[PDB]
């Protein structure tokens, strides 16, 4: 099964949003300062490939539009998202859980069900004192299967 | 949860 490498330098995979012109290379998690400065990272060290909710975190950068996630909100509704491993494209299309802040604004889409998803999260304004990224937007995907 | 980054 797809595995995501120890080495946190290395690419795990790649995420591709045509609607929104993103095309990047996916590194290991956490996501930090240092993995994102490397591109986009999954959310979590304990990250999974065949985990029924996958998170990647992107930076947003008004000095570089098509930066990471800094063009995300481009992803309407329906958009396709595609997400290569190894041996798989995986495809997944935009739910109505977008651009929202992570908690009041949406919740729990298909965290448990309807399917396999991908939860995408810009992220800005690291606190190193909470190791929390204190500016979040949420884009929930889920799998076209 | 939905997370963090």
């Amino acid at each position: 099964k797809p595995q995501i490498p120890k080495d946190k330098s290395k690419v795990a995979g790649y995420i591709e949003i045509p609607d929104a012109d993103i095309k990047e290379p996916v590194y290991p998690g956490p996501a930090t300062p240092e993995q994102l400065n490397r591109g986009v990272s999954f959310a979590e060290e304990n990250e999974s490939l065949d985990d029924q909710n996958i998170s990647i975190a992107g930076h947003t950068f008004i000095d570089r539009p098509n930066y990471q996630f800094t063009n995300l909100k481009a992803a309407k509704k329906g958009s396709m998202v595609y997400f290569k491993v190894g041996n798989e494209t995986r495809k997944y299309k935009m739910t109505s859980i977008r651009d929202v802040k992570p908690t009041d604004v949406g919740v729990l889409d298909e965290q448990k069900g309807k399917d396999k998803q991908l939860t995408l999260i810009t992220a800005d304004d690291y606190n190193e004192k909470t190791g929390v990224w204190e500016k979040r937007k949420i884009f929930v995907a889920t799998e076209v299967k | 949860l939905p997370e963090t980054g």
